[PDB]
């Protein structure tokens, strides 16, 4: 059968690159089968090419390390980018919290490498998301389909930037921090979109 | 005694 | 045919019964047993260095055994990818060949799916009628055109199977299962196109 | 010819799963960790995903071996003034070990359990120190490199307890119990 | 769950460890015991305990196949008048008469430990005969009587074993087939020393 005829260096393409193309196409159907298609071709002419893609990728971490940090840090910029214009003490409350979340996550890369002083930021940053959705709820009852939606993939979101804290303290990989807390700075930013309009 | 008696005498 | 076992093999295992060597006899034995039918000279060889290996030390089959039980997510992550890579391969006859490629490609990105409950649920959904559209096409070619009776049989009990074991999974959470048998339903499709080459 | 020499993606199994296998068994037996590897890979060579299929017969006999497993643990207990103190002292290791499986089930005595074992191991391997400074045996560092390896099995016991809290499997801990059976084994036939 | 671990932990080497003996048979009994085995989960077992629970009965019959072992049985007889070959032929009865008797003095302390000392004997003055003996062959075509010698030797080792063993168990059976194999090895002795002459 494939997998007789298939050279064991191979197996990346079906390992890595397979499941990253799976989860694609969910998104854009074509971008998948393009890319799909042409590391299928690359692979089968030039066996372990996969491979040394992949490797070449994992020793340009550092990079990639630098490039969320900074996207990170350069959030502080945007802090008060999607306010709200409305005149409403609600709405004026989900501003302020969401502008303070936003600034206090584009701290964090100040804040990682002494992990004391890093703990005594986990407790603000968690103040800060339970002081935003309180003021998320605030709203939706005063003012579902699209607009509990969003409330929803906050929380997901959060949880998942917890759960990453606890990975750190384990790996010391901040890489992973920086990518979630960007997540959540988007995902708050969505929030504020969905009450625009 | 006679246990080892036998494997000396084979041996 | 069947092993033949040696004077010292002989001797080797009627000094071997230890509880601590039973593993050689209920998992080992077994396994020989069924390797026999098909690869004789592979059965053979691998009793005979099992057997020796635990005459002089007991123990020893039982801790390589708990030690591949222990690499277990190794395998999983193996099977996910052999799966994975499972796919690739008269207008009458292009209508039989898309629809086969179709249901293919489904099953293969199961590995993928799996994770999300409510995506899982669509990919089920999904299969189901992969299986119609292809069931539909044979149905038609028979009639438009023969030892080609059985496989669509087969691949029927290989789909009803395949079925029982998805409510095994949702009862047990081994999703190791699942792939091992959409793996199989692929080659009985597979089976099903090399009947009329 | 180069595609027979080329490894199919199907004999993973055997360098992912046999290999670090057998390189962990040279360590304490070369011979049959030579033999098996050389079985596996004429086998493997001669037929690829043999070994695979091998892998997959084996885990899907899982609980029947975590059920022998377990059965092993609770089997454990059927197995001079200073070597009758070692026999003792052994022999009271084995027994409390053996008891896990009843334990296990409640956090309350197996904490108890636990505590038990602690004093059991202490008591075992300061009586190894007391035969060794009254009478120097025979028998060189073999029994001292023996002393290390129980307590490299002792702690490595300790880890799998941590895990176990962590993670629930109870398996790992009848394997370690097992292993830990079998060290302090090693002890009285390096002793005697 | 494995009601069936006895099939293979005591019946699987039981039919490997009998295979030199006859091969067909022993292949056959392995896949009648199989299939019973798989048609009645449990069955194996249960068969192995009601054959365990004849112990009585088949030490009993044991017994009497090692007392007939001896009778001078018209086949074993050697023709030379020499007087070296008459004291083998004699002393071979003496031995196959006394391990003969074993049966019917076992259970009594003293007498047993005379048959003891007077097997010890018989075994001794049996390997003086075959040692005068060599001297009548053509020294350059001892190969045979040599060969035999050493399985007698073997054996008498086996036996002196055995009978080391009963003193911790209280064993008989294990005494009396040791008992009975050496009877058919003093046999052989007569058989090789006889194809020879």
């Amino acid at each position: 059968n494939e997998a007789e005829t298939t050279s064991m260096v191979s197996m990346p393409l079906y390992a890595v690159m397979y499941p990253v193309f799976n989860e694609l196409e969910r998104v854009n159907l074509s971008a998948a089968q393009t890319l799909r298609a042409a590391f299928i071709k690359a692979e089968k002419e030039n066996p372990g090419l996969t491979q040394d893609i992949i490797m070449k990728i994992l020793e340009k971490k550092s990079v990639e390390v630098n490039f969320t940090e900074s996207l990170l840090r350069m959030a502080a910029d945007d802090v008060e980018e999607y306010m709200i214009e409305r005149p409403e003490p609600e709405f004026q409350d989900l501003n302020e919290k969401a502008r303070a979340l936003k600034q206090i996550l584009s701290k964090i890369p100040d804040e990682i490498n002494d992990r004391v002083r890093f703990l005594q930021t986990i407790k603000d940053i968690a103040s800060a998301i339970k002081e935003l959705l309180d003021t998320v709820n605030n709203v939706f009852k005063k003012y579902r389909r699209a607009l509990e939606h969003q409330k929803k993939e906050f929380v997901k979101y959060s949880k998942s930037f917890s759960d990453t804290l606890k990975t750190y303290f384990k790996d010391g990989k901040a890489i992973n921090v920086f990518v979630s807390a960007n997540r959540l700075i988007h995902q708050t930013n969505l929030i504020l979109q969905t009450f625009k309009t | 005694s006679e246990l080892d008696r036998l494997l000396l005498e084979l041996n």
